[PDB]
RNA sequence: GAAACUGCGAAUGGCUCAUUAAAUCAGUUAUCGUUUAUUUGAUAGUUUACAUGGUAUAACUGUGGUAAUUCUAGA
């Protein structure tokens, strides 16, 4: 190619969308934004694939034009912005406030949650460097850039951003016995306990998670998120937790509800 | 370009077509079962070796395995709830076990033919092509169409059949208007 | 300006000023011939109203105050009974001038001043102050929306309330002088309009009194 | 207006509720509690079947297969009994079959 | 007799509507118009018939029931509004745009390329060469 | 609101497999070895002003050349 791609074909796009293979033959290709391609969700899948509010990508063009649609209490008119991980989409009109958050199965899910929650996100620390004149700034996950930051503030950690003022409200460092959650690989979802970081220069750090049913899995520090001590997340979770269950279990338990 | 729709073949040819005792064998079950061709035979064997071969793989697993428990027992629960294998033979040794013919009685043809709708199984299938036959509130013309248990006892003549309390069909009043004129 | 939008583009959709808005808007119920929801009934006008706002808004106050007021709105003589209670929590939503819930609460109002006319003239100098209370405040926060809900409430008062209010129109005008002495243009000319209704529908006798008055008082805006 | 004659008769509907005194409020959710498909009518501890006075009074006809009573009921809507006729105010008839 | 019901109802105040999928029960009928069922829908839910659109109607193999997708707008000039103008043609509500074929246009838009300017100037000059 | 100037796009998409045998490509690395429109977040009291020019032109008015073109000359 002679420059930028500007078309998404529906086979290549992300799988955990969830987009029929059939409908058509492109799929939105999510604009430049905070979040990467492929771990980002377009607004209009998740207004038209999820919440089912819109028939169509017109309709949908017609909610976001009317500016109804708040991402991280900012209004967006763009029907491909990239939303993603920890992102609160606020609808005024309809009254709710959703925290997208990938369940069990590694998909993002529609959690609904109070307006007290949507106020704030949380940040994972990738970088803490000094600017121009001396001024320390920290980027996060979604690419907001903080000055000021609070000195013990570190590389891993995690920081609770307000929305309205875009400030730090606390922080939580990365150590051993934090509550965490996967961002990705196979094990995308899932929720545990830090036991070991496992280090290696000049290489990808592995960390080891123990979850509440006493299931360990190992992954690379890059898919950790951490999200508050054992017990007391600071952001309510979704259904089941982030706790991965087996097959049998699976028939076992929709077999009891129905 | 949009993305592909997958397909299959349903039936395949079999090793030797030409043997004598099975040329009998698709005589019998055509004509006992009122089946158009030999290729509805060749599909029904077809499915048959497809379940019987994944039953058997199965067994070779080891017991207690969770692929073995877990795809056993969702092979079993579809055989008994399509209803060729009885409710007391839930074991995957009895699948291996199974025959051609077991399929075969659960066609809606064969099914209309015993519970008395149709005293032929032609007439059961001429009865079924001809949009008089109805499995609960819904009408089927397919006489390949497999009954569940559960559906079994809600087959009946349709609403908008003659038969099931419609309006004569173009024959009957055209002949009820002639007599009349 | 000066060349308003007399010529309309082909866009279907098109930019208009909140100016824009106001001056083409009219305070005059009764032209409006579309159905309306209280003109079916079966129990009474605010419960056929009440049903269908729920279906409609669902905003955090509205949901709120129907929740309150939801048991003692079943049936017209329940209504009666717990006037009192329906009515200050109606007063006490519209308060808060949450314009998501305006709606369904001004309409609402309204509408309660139908099923009881004549026991809502108790009602009727808190009724009227906390809609110049609202307009007041609606002129804060920019939306033609809120205007056209409040001054429609303000008429479908006077409509129900006409046989009455004529008697003692002066006391009605007194009211709502600060609205029709308000230095918005808009304001004064949206009130003139709703207190017109009565004016037009007085007894010649009962509207010398009134011009006396008003004359009276002319001896800002 | 047809709604100020609903007032009219709500009005003199709850003249008689206060002839019939909490007690106002409850009565009214009663009396409409017909339009909505549900019991209303709590009586069964207040009842006093020991005391019942039974009586059983002969018939010629052999073997009664049905009996079909009329009462005459007081309508919300309109506030007028069911009646037929003048005279039958206030009549309870019961026909029965053999 | 014929019966509508109304399945999977959503209260969409972004569009300022509700969704909802409508089954039809037409026993001894071929099917139902979708102009009885806007009327019969507006009555049900109490809203002027412009603000009632339906479609996607299929009716099962057998007949006897039908299910389509239907829209009920708060009011009218929010169906304007929103509803696409294909089925405001269809209900009456817009009036069809008369447009050239789709070569005709392409054509004229090739020619219109290939002058440049108002060409006012190159008729008169034409019209001195000749 | 035609025309023209201005800004953006036209480097996406669609088609074909000619050349290509550690080349392409698959997996896996690196940029402490570099460019990056755009999106997103930060970021600039230190630079006649009740606001400067044609050091200028299109569209446009008008005069024309060529057999001919999405050609264009002078004013
Ligand atoms: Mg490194
Ligand atoms: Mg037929
Ligand atoms: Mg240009
Ligand atoms: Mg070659
Ligand atoms: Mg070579
Ligand atoms: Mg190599
Ligand atoms: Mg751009
Ligand atoms: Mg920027
Ligand atoms: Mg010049």
């Amino acid at each position: 190619a002679r420059g930028p791609k500007k078309h998404l074909k529906r086979l290549a796009a992300p799988h955990h969308w969830l987009l029929d293979k059939l409908s058509g033959c492109y799929a939105p290709r999510p604009s430049a934004g905070p979040h990467k391609l492929r771990e980002s969700l377009p607004l209009i899948v998740f207004l038209r694939n999820r919440l089912k509010y819109a028939l169509n990508g017109r309709e949908v063009k017609a909610i976001l034009m009317q500016r109804h649609v708040k991402v991280d209490g900012k209004v967006r008119t763009d029907t491909t912005y990239p939303a993603g991980f920890m992102d609160v989409i606020t609808l005024d009109a309809t009254n709710e406030n959703f925290r997208l958050v990938y369940d069990v199965k590694g998909r993002f899910a529609v959690h609904r949650i109070t307006d007290e929650e949507a106020s704030y996100k949380l940040g994972k620390v990738k970088k803490v460097q000094l600017g121009k004149k001396g001024v320390p700034y920290v980027v996060t996950h979604d690419g907001r850039t903080i000055r000021y930051p609070d000195p013990n503030i570190k590389v891993n950690d995690t920081v609770k951003i307000d929305l309205a003022s875009g400030k730090i409200t606390d922080f939580i460092k990365f150590d051993a016995g934090k509550l965490v959650y996967v961002t990705g690989g196979r094990n995308l979802g899932r929720i545990g306990t830090i036991v070991h970081k496992e280090r290696h220069d000049g290489g990808f750090d592995l960390v080891h998670i123990k979850d509440s049913l006493d299931n360990t899995f190992v992954t690379r520090l890059n898919n950790v998120f951490v999200i508050g001590e054992q017990g007391k997340p600071y952001i309510s979770l979704p259904k089941g937790k982030g706790i991965k269950l087996s097959i049998a279990e699976e028939r076992d338990r929709r077999r009891a509800q129905q | 370009p949009r993305a592909p729709r997958t397909y299959s073949k349903t039936y395949s040819t079999p090793k030797r077509p030409y043997e004598s005792s099975r040329l009998d064998a698709e005589l019998k079950l055509a004509g006992e079962f009122g089946l158009k061709n030999k290729k509805e035979i060749y599909r029904i064997s077809f499915q048959l070796s497809k379940i019987r071969r994944a039953a058997r793989d199965l067994l070779t697993r080891d017991e207690k395995d969770p692929k073995r428990l877990f795809e056993g027992n969702a092979l079993i629960r579809r055989l008994v709830r399509v209803g060729v294998l009885s409710e007391d033979k839930k074991k995957l040794d009895y699948v291996l076990a199974l025959k051609v013919e077991d399929f075969l009685e659960r066609r809606l043809q064969t099914q209309v033919y015993k519970l008395g709708l149709a005293k032929s199984v032609h007439h059961a299938r001429v009865l079924i092509t001809q949009r008089h036959i109805a499995v609960g509130k819904q009408i089927v013309n397919i006489p390949s169409f497999m009954v569940r248990l559960d559906s079994e006892k809600h087959i009946d003549f349709a609403p908008t059949s003659p038969f099931g309390g419609a309006r004569p069909g173009r024959v009957a009043r055209r002949n009820a208007a002639r007599k009349a004129e | 300006a000066k060349q308003r939008q007399t010529t309309k583009s082909s866009k279907r959709y098109r930019y208009s000023s909140f100016k824009a808005r106001i001056d083409d808007l009219k305070i005059e119920p009764a032209r409006n011939l579309e159905k309306r929801v209280h003109d079916y009934v079966e129990s009474s006008h605010f419960l056929a109203s009440f049903d269908q706002w729920k279906e409609i808004n669902l905003s955090a106050k509205f949901t709120e105050f129907a929740a309150e007021i939801e048991h003692d709105v079943q049936t017209l003589p329940q209504i009666l009974y717990h006037d009192k209670k329906i009515f200050n929590s109606l007063v006490s939503f519209i308060n808060f001038h949450d314009e998501f819930s305006l709606q369904p609460l001004l309409d609402l109002l309204a509408q309660f001043c139908h099923d009881l006319g004549p026991d809502f003239l108790k009602f009727y100098e808190e009724a009227i102050k906390t809609l110049i209370n609202l307009l007041d405040a609606a002129i804060e926060f920019e939306s033609s929306n809120v205007f056209e809900w409040g001054f429609n409430c303000l008429a479908y008062i006077f409509k129900y309330l006409s046989k009455f209010l004529v008697k003692k129109l002066v006391l009605t005008c007194d009211l709502l002088i600060p609205l029709l002495s308000h230095s918005k243009e808009y304001l004064s000319r949206f009130s003139a309009e709703a207190l017109s209704f009565l004016v037009r529908k007085c007894p010649v006798s009962n509207l010398r009194e009134f011009v006396r008055s008003v004359f009276e008082k002319l001896e800002t805006n | 207006n047809p709604a100020d004659k609903r007032r009219r008769l709500a009005k003199q509907y709850l003249e008689n509720l206060k002839s019939e005194a909490d007690i106002i409020a409850s009565r009214l959710k009663e009396d409409v509690a017909e339009q909505q498909g549900r019991v209303f009518r709590y009586f069964g501890d207040k009842l006093l079947i020991s005391e019942a006075k039974q009586s059983f009074t002969r018939v010629g006809e052999n073997n009664l297969t049905c009996i079909s009573c009329f009462q005459p009921v007081l309508n919300k809507y309109t506030f007028e009994e069911s009646s037929n006729g003048d005279k039958n105010k206030g009549r309870l008839f019961a026909y029965t079959v053999s | 007799a014929v019966t509508i019901r109304t399945r999977k109802v959503i209260s969409n105040p972004l569009l300022a509507r509700k969704q909802f999928v409508v089954d039809v029960l037409h026993p001894n009928r071929a099917n139902v118009s979708k102009d009885e069922l806007r009327e019969k829908l507006a009555e049900v839910y109490k809203a002027e018939k412009d603000a009632v659109s339906v479609f996607g109607f299929r009716t099962q193999f057998g007949g006897g029931k039908s299910v389509g997708f239907g829209l009920v707008y708060n009011s009218v000039a929010e169906a304007k509004k929103f509803e696409p103008t294909y089925r405001l043609v269809r209900y009456g509500l817009a009036e069809k745009v008369e447009k050239a074929s789709r070569q005709q246009r392409k054509q004229k838009k090739n020619r219109d390329k290939k002058i440049f300017g108002t060409g006012k100037r190159l008729a008169k000059k034409v019209a001195r060469r000749n």
